[PDB]
């Protein structure tokens, strides 16, 4: 076990622990050569070059000279080594404003909390976290200001629950309140190993010769935010990468995109044209020096077996063909894929104002991949939800009232049963008028909003209060019911007051019990004896709890309210039926006597108090219900509905309730009305195999139109996921997930979100994104094929280890539909670019074998081709894959099915690109048989009677097939910008520039000795430049003709009730229709129970700090 | 502080034109390109055809000359082209001397005044000057004139560099392979017709009588390549060495050629123009065509813009401008049906 000392930081750090930095970054100092070796040898370009590099070192093999091909391979990989090395510091900077944030560090030296760095933190190290601030460590809380030395922890980022959970500080060390006497605690704290388990931890801290048994009450998470108390006195346990939320991410992974997946096939489609070329080659070689042996005498040929200077000739042509695979094709995608994610974080569309946040990509890698997405893997809490809950609407006597009237839903005649909407102002004038007979019944509905809480009210420094809630429904009705007038002011440890707003009185009302909230109750009661001191008990909860539980005799607004249940679930919001009854003073002494004996009881009191509180709760009568709106981010139900149009298919994932992601999905519209729900909630192992083939057994059986399909939707829980990834459950599970149009996943741990992920990666070749936010999904996006994190609100984590990081989630939709079929689109035409340009040179050096006895004599300059792959041909590959829109943004946001493209890969095949290569051949082919008419015997000038030679013929081969590739990238390109024409003409008149420069210097220095003549005989001579405006024109006339006629013609884009009655008959399958949609954020470890009974609002704050007494 | 500008470069809404691909905006193009191309096409065409020359097929001299008179070629042997009609074929015979050297005197009719310059190439065809054995088969700092000692000569001249612990002077496969057939430098004149004297000076390139320098060997540790033995018959000595400065047609020779049929330039004359008459060469026959299978010529051309007579790069033009005139109408065809 971890053994831990308090206040000695030097006998802390001999164990050797680590310290509170996270590394964010792809690899440190020390990985970084096996890293970006295995990166860049896993492209198999680079992999060819490293072999044919070696293959030039055996003497009198090249044709070229020794050093031309490692020259090229040092200087793509030192490129190479560029991009990495800036990626990866902006990687690291922006990791480091997380560890210079500010934490507040007890010094025994000092005897007072220093403000310093967390980084800072070493184990061991008592720290003070303030209101609303990040936990920076795990820690085991020692005192706090609130009331028995309690704190209440935000717990997002651990999971996606929304509600707040008590933590309380142990007995025997909460009296530790002030800075002063914090130099006291001696002893030691035996921890546990670090094991990523959430919720248990088990530890014993030994303080003053006295042990203290630790619990999971007692220890805050790193990812947890410290909410509704002033200040705690923890120290901390694990920190940094032994936290219990980061222990399983790891560094950036490499993530090899699905493009140069296609690359390196369309690198062994490269090979066969290869070998076949040498084997053409080479058995030419053996059959014409055996044949022609004598004459061929001029050139001493030894003859020495048939099989050694085959081998000796095999090497040859395998070095003078080796530059048909392009050696600058990974390291130009590298600067598309670089600059395109420049031109992504600098988009104003997806720039963030409120926080003042610009997307980032950090792995930009995988831009295209955004293209060909057709799973998203979305998680709730934070990602689709704001985490803000308001009181919309209430529905009292079977009329409605809400803010403002949606005005085709306004009061209208009814059918019996009144639907409708009113305002709050005639809520207001039907109040006050004791001539309205609803006037008794709304006042007790407004008093139950301000009274059957747990809410504890603090007065701020102004007349604003502030209402302290653990869950969140409950809060929105206090704040919701203050706003209607009533407003609850203070609590005491005996009572409530509520301060009537039009009058100005202030009643009070003694709180006498109150029953908690639980998931098997699914509700939960408070009785208060009233000024009058006739006592009143009110209840709130689910109507399938409530409606068992009332008396038929009085009330008659029952089926009026359950038709706004349904009005009100359909439109998404959350709700919660209010009921009452008027019990007298005799009736309470009998059973407050059973409930004493219940609670005093020691053992067995979490399941005896509701069976002592439903004696008292079974004659109710409904006053009616309230609707609680869970706000959405902004474009959530527009994004959803774009990206699903695209034929993306929308998962949820996430760590929530059951209950909350059903209502959010019928908000974000996900889920929908006339719909069915295939729920899988089982137990065991064999139960949810029973539940997924009694489905497939009924509907699969007959053949699902595309329109009943969009009426499915699967949701499973968390514990059924970990049975049906089972590996004997995995295509159980899929099958029925492809034929529903949207799936949640409910209470999902962190592990078993990246268990999603990683089994639709391995069953299918679709490419998925995973966008989340917080440290539990974490797992999730480095399990992804594109990893998308919600940017900095309080609690960044995934933004730091994402590929991506947005603003919000209404961000994904031009990020995928506009920036992701661009990044596709645009580097699929500038691969099968660099594979024709590659082509169309090098291989007149194979026409040339049949002019030179198979011998392998290069026609061209050994460095004048290496230039061709780094400065005259390596920008309109560039240009095409940046500053090329092939088709409108205003269009591809208008028209989502457009996306379909990219997800099909009809851009970017094998097929394809044999009609690139073959061009290359054809294109070669006029080069080669064009320069030969022409320069038939050298006797192409006109200076004197001298003639051209070896090397004046083969400039005027190289510069034909520059300015037919040139020529080629200005048809295949769809924009002309003021980029392209310094890349596409631009590069014509550099070379033209640097061949006199070139050839007039480096000869003198003994580089490149071919060139001692050649400007004056080819750039003095009429026949050099009345070839290069001739043949590129003849071998470009195909290219012409075949644009025009793309562009003129072939133009591409760029029995219901039969099985509606067969599904509901299934085990656990519910439908949408009539949903009363009920949640309720409480939990049992929330602590409503001892909280109503400790606090005095009145009683004001100590000395130290805002430290307030148990008032009990 | 983190917002982007709102530039038209940051936001990827630059200036940018896109082509308009219609009969109405590609027709001037097609029309501009075949009206300015047809000018130029039948202009390579009228200098291609102004070329006159000569080409006799001296190959088989040694075997079906007879020594006596003056038999005719026969025409697979003969290729001419000249603006007037010729009216004797040419005729040829062979020579033995005292030494039992053979020579080829090749007698012909030139029908009209040439007033250009007259350029005396040889055409050796079957002749792999671009082998990769052989292209690169010669020293650099011998030719620039550097006494090279033994191992830090040129690797690449490897068979022929070293034959009895010495140096080949001119070491490689180029060098040793030297055409060996002597023109004589002038034509002479038979009956009524005088002599026409051509000049063996400036024949190579401008850069290459600076590069071939005069060596700086002093003729005993240096042996003649094994091929030129019959010229050097005891050796080289500080008389008969070669000064490959001012020899021209070993300049000629070392720049290698791009196809296994190739000219090479021997004779010139700029000063004058050779009228019509009856003229004689003759040729020492040295170089035998069994050692590389093909054919030995006599080329007698005179210079075009373009070179000689070659026809294929006005044809060019007009293949190129006979489309951009064809689909100029065929805009019409297929938008009517
Ligand atoms: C013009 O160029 C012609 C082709 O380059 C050339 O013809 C060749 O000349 C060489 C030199 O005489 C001939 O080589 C002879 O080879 C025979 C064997 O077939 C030998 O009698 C002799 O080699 C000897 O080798 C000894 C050791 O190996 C050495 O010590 C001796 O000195 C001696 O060199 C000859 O060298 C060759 O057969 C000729 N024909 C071909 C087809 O190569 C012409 O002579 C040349 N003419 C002039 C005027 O320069
Ligand atoms: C003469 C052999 C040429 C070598 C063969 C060759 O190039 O075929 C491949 C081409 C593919 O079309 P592009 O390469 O122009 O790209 C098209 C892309 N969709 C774009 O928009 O640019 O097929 C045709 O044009 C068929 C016409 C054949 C007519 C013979
Ligand atoms: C080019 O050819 C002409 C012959 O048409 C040469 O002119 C003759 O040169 C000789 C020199 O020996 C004189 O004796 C003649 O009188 C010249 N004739 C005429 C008509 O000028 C001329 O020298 C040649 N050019 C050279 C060798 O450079
Ligand atoms: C011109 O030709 C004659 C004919 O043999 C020759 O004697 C004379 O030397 C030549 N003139 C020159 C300058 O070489
Ligand atoms: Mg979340």
């Amino acid at each position: 076990p971890r053994v831990i000392h308090i206040n000695d930081s030097l006998a802390n750090s001999s164990f050797g622990y680590s310290d509170n930095h996270i590394s964010t970054t792809k690899y440190n100092f020390a990985t970084f050569l096996p890293k970006f070796l295995f990166q860049e040898f896993s492209k198999y370009a680079n992999l060819f070059f490293l072999c044919t590099s070696a293959i030039q070192q055996v003497p009198h093999v090249s044709p070229t000279n020794r050093y031309t091909t490692i020259g090229t391979l040092l200087v793509v990989l030192i490129v190479s080594a560029m991009k990495e090395c800036i990626e990866d510091i902006k990687r690291a900077n922006s990791d480091k404003e997380l560890n210079n944030s500010t934490a507040e560090i007890f010094s025994e030296a000092h005897d007072d909390f220093v403000e310093k760095r967390w980084i800072d933190i070493r184990v061991g190290d008592i720290i003070r976290v303030k209101s609303e601030e990040p936990i920076p460590a795990d820690t085991i809380i020692l005192s706090s200001s609130e009331p028995e030395g309690l704190c209440y922890i935000e717990t997002a980022n651990l999971d996606g629950e929304t509600n707040l959970k008590i933590k309380q500080s142990r007995v025997e060390t909460a009296k530790f309140i002030d800075v002063k006497t914090l130099k006291n605690m001696n002893g030691k704290v035996v921890s546990e190993q670090p094991n990523s388990s959430l919720y248990t931890y088990e530890g014993t801290m030994t303080l003053n010769d006295r042990q203290i048994p630790l619990s999971p009450d007692q220890m805050i998470l790193r990812g947890a935010t410290l909410r509704n108390t002033a200040w705690i006195f923890g120290l901390v346990i694990f920190t940094g990468h032994e936290t219990k939320l980061l222990r399983n991410a790891t560094a950036t992974p490499i993530k090899r995109t699905a493009v140069e997946k296609i690359i390196n096939r369309q690198i062994i489609a490269l090979f066969t044209v290869l070998i076949v070329l040498i084997l053409i080659s080479s058995i030419g070689n053996v059959i014409m020096s055996t044949a022609d042996a004598k004459h061929l005498s001029y050139l001493y040929l030894e003859g020495t077996n048939k099989a050694g200077l085959f081998f000796k000739d095999f090497l040859t042509f395998w070095i003078l063909f080796s530059n048909l695979v392009p050696i600058s094709l990974f390291v130009t995608v590298e600067l598309i894929k670089y600059y395109q994610a420049f031109m992504i974080g600098s988009d104003l569309d997806l720039y963030y104002e409120k926080t003042d946040t610009p997307t980032v990509v950090r792995t930009s890698s995988l831009v295209e991949e955004l293209g060909q997405i057709e799973y998203i893997f979305s998680d709730k809490t934070g990602t689709l939800t704001r985490n803000i809950m308001e009181f919309k609407s209430c529905s009292i006597a079977g009329h409605c009232y809400i803010d403002k009237i949606p005005e085709d839903k306004t009061a209208t005649v009814e059918d019996g049963i009144e639907v409708g909407y009113r305002k709050f102002d005639d809520l207001k004038k039907k109040l006050n008028d004791p001539s309205d007979e609803d006037s008794p019944i709304i006042n007790d509905f407004l008093t139950l909003l301000a009274t059957c809480h747990t809410v504890i009210p603090e007065f701020q420094s102004d007349g604003s209060i502030k209402y302290q809630a653990a869950s969140p429904d409950e809060g929105a009705l206090v704040q919701g019911g203050a706003d209607l007038g009533y407003k609850f002011i203070i609590r005491k440890p005996n009572s409530v007051t509520v301060l009537l707003e039009e009058t100005g009185e202030e009643k009070e009302y003694q709180l006498l019990n109150i029953c908690e909230f639980n998931s098997t109750r699914k509700r939960m009661s408070a009785i208060f004896r009233f000024p009058d001191g006739s006592i009143k008990l009110f209840c709130k909860g689910a109507d399938t709890v409530i409606l068992e539980r009332l008396d038929d005799e009085a009330n008659q607004y029952v089926e009026a309210t359950m038709r706004h249940l349904e009005d009100y679930a359909s439109e998404g919001l959350r709700t919660l039926c209010l009921a009452m009854r008027d019990i007298s003073e005799g009736e309470y002494e009998e059973w407050n006597s059973i409930y004493n004996e219940a609670a005093t009881t020691l053992d067995n009191r979490a399941e005896k108090l509701d069976e002592a509180a439903n004696l008292i709760e079974k004659n109710l009568i409904l006053i009616g219900a309230t609707a609680i709106e869970d706000k959405l981010q902004d474009g959530v139900p527009e994004t959803i509905h774009t990206l699903q149009e695209a034929g993306i298919k929308i998962w949820v994932l996430t760590g929530d309730r059951q209950e909350t992601a059903i209502n959010i999905g019928m908000s974000c519209r996900l889920l929908s009305e006339d719909m069915n729900l295939l729920i899988i909630n089982e137990e065991t192992r064999d139960d949810t195999e029973r539940n997924l083939l009694e489905k497939i057994n009924a509907l699969n059986e007959h053949q699902l139109s595309t329109h009943d399909m969009n009426t499915l939707a699967l949701v499973i829980d968390g514990k059924s996921l970990g049975f049906a990834l089972e590996p004997e459950l995995e295509d159980y599970l899929l099958t029925v997930a492809k034929l529903c149009k949207a799936v949640i996943c409910c209470r999902v741990s962190p592990l078993q979100k990246a268990l999603v992920v990683k089994m639709v990666k391995r069953k299918s070749s679709s490419l998925l994104l995973a966008i989340g936010d917080g440290a539990n999904d974490v797992s999730m996006i480095q399990a992804a094929h594109v990893g998308v994190g919600i940017s900095g609100m309080e609690g960044m984590q995934a933004a730091r280890s994402a590929d991506i990081a947005v603003g919000q989630f209404k961000f994904l939709k031009k990020l995928l539909l506009v920036h992701g079929s661009w990044s596709y689109q645009r580097i699929s035409v500038a691969i099968l670019y660099s594979f024709y340009k590659n082509t169309a040179l090098y291989m007149t050096q194979f026409w040339y074998v049949f002019a030179n006895a198979f011998s392998g004599q290069s026609i061209m300059e050994s460095w004048t081709m290496s230039f061709y792959n780094l400065f005259f041909t390596v920008w309109p590959p560039f240009v095409i894959g940046v500053f090329d829109q092939f088709v409108s943004s205003r269009l591809l946001e208008r028209y989502p099915q457009l996306y379909k493209l990219g997800q099909k890969g009809q851009f970017f095949s094998v097929y394809i690109f044999w009609g690139w290569i073959i061009n290359g051949f054809f294109h070669s082919a006029i080069v080669f048989i064009g320069t030969i008419l022409i320069y038939r015997y050298g006797f192409a000038l006109n200076m004197h009677g001298e003639l051209a030679d070896h090397w004046s013929w083969g400039v005027t081969v190289y510069t034909t097939s520059v300015i037919i590739v040139l020529g080629k990238a200005a048809l295949v390109t769809n924009q002309w910008t003021k980029f392209t024409l310094i890349a596409i003409p631009g590069s014509l008149l550099f070379w033209l520039i640097f061949f006199p420069i070139y050839a007039s210097i480096f000869p003198h220095a003994n580089i490149s000795r071919e060139y001692y003549g050649v400007v004056k005989h080819t750039y003095g001579s009429g026949v050099f430049w009345l070839t290069l405006i001739v043949l590129p024109i003849f071998a470009l006339v195909r290219d012409f003709l075949w644009k025009y006629y793309k562009r003129m013609y072939e133009p591409e884009t760029y029995h219901v009730q039969q099985f509606q009655n067969a599904i509901r008959k299934v085990r656990q399958v519910q439908r949408m229709k009539k949903q009363r949609g009920f949640a309720f954020s409480q939990a049992e470890e929330g602590g409503q129970e001892k909280i109503v009974r400790m606090y005095d609002t009145t009683q004001k704050r100590g000395k130290y700090g805002e430290l307030q007494d148990a008032s009990a | 502080s983190k917002k982007p500008p709102n530039t038209a470069f940051r936001q990827q809404r630059l200036k940018a034109w896109q082509p308009i691909l219609s009969p109405q905006s590609v027709l001037p193009l097609l029309i501009f390109v075949a009206c300015i191309f047809t000018p130029i096409g039948i202009g390579l065409i009228v200098s291609a055809t102004k070329v006159q020359d000569l080409t006799i097929d001296y190959s088989h001299c040694d075997t079906k000359a007879s020594t006596t008179a003056f038999e005719d070629i026969p025409k697979k042997y003969i290729k001419y082209h000249f603006k007037s009609k010729v009216e004797n074929k040419p005729q040829w015979r062979l020579t033995e001397n005292e030494n039992g050297e053979q020579s080829c005197e090749l007698q012909f009719e030139i029908p009209n005044d040439i007033k250009k310059s007259i350029f005396i190439y040889y055409k050796i065809t079957n002749f792999y000057q671009n082998h990769r054995r052989y292209v690169q088969s010669f020293d650099t700092k011998q030719i620039l004139g550097e006494p090279i000692k033994k191992d830090d000569l040129d690797t690449s001249c490897s068979p022929i560099r070293s034959r009895e612990d010495k140096i080949i002077y001119p070491c490689g496969l180029i060098a040793n392979s030297m055409f060996n057939d002597t023109f004589s430098q002038v034509l002479s004149g038979i009956d009524d017709t005088e002599d026409y004297n051509l000049t063996n000076k400036h024949i190579s390139w401008s850069i290459d009588r600076h590069r071939f320098k005069t060596t700086k060997y002093n003729a005993s540790d240096i042996v003649p390549p094994p091929n030129w033995m019959k010229k050097y018959p005891d050796g080289y000595t500080d008389e008969n060495l070669p000064d490959i400065h001012t020899w021209e047609e070993f300049q000629v020779w070392m720049r290698t050629a791009a196809f296994p049929k190739f000219y090479k330039l021997t004779l010139k004359n700029e000063s004058a123009s050779l009228p019509k008459g009856k003229y004689q060469m003759n040729i020492e026959l040295n170089y035998p065509i069994s050692l590389f299978g093909g054919t030995k010529s006599f080329v007698l051309t005179t210079n075009g813009a373009i070179g000689g007579r070659n026809m294929s790069l006005g044809v060019l033009y007009l293949i190129v401008a006979g489309l951009c005139a064809l689909f100029g109408i065929i805009f019409l065809v297929k938008l009517i049906f």
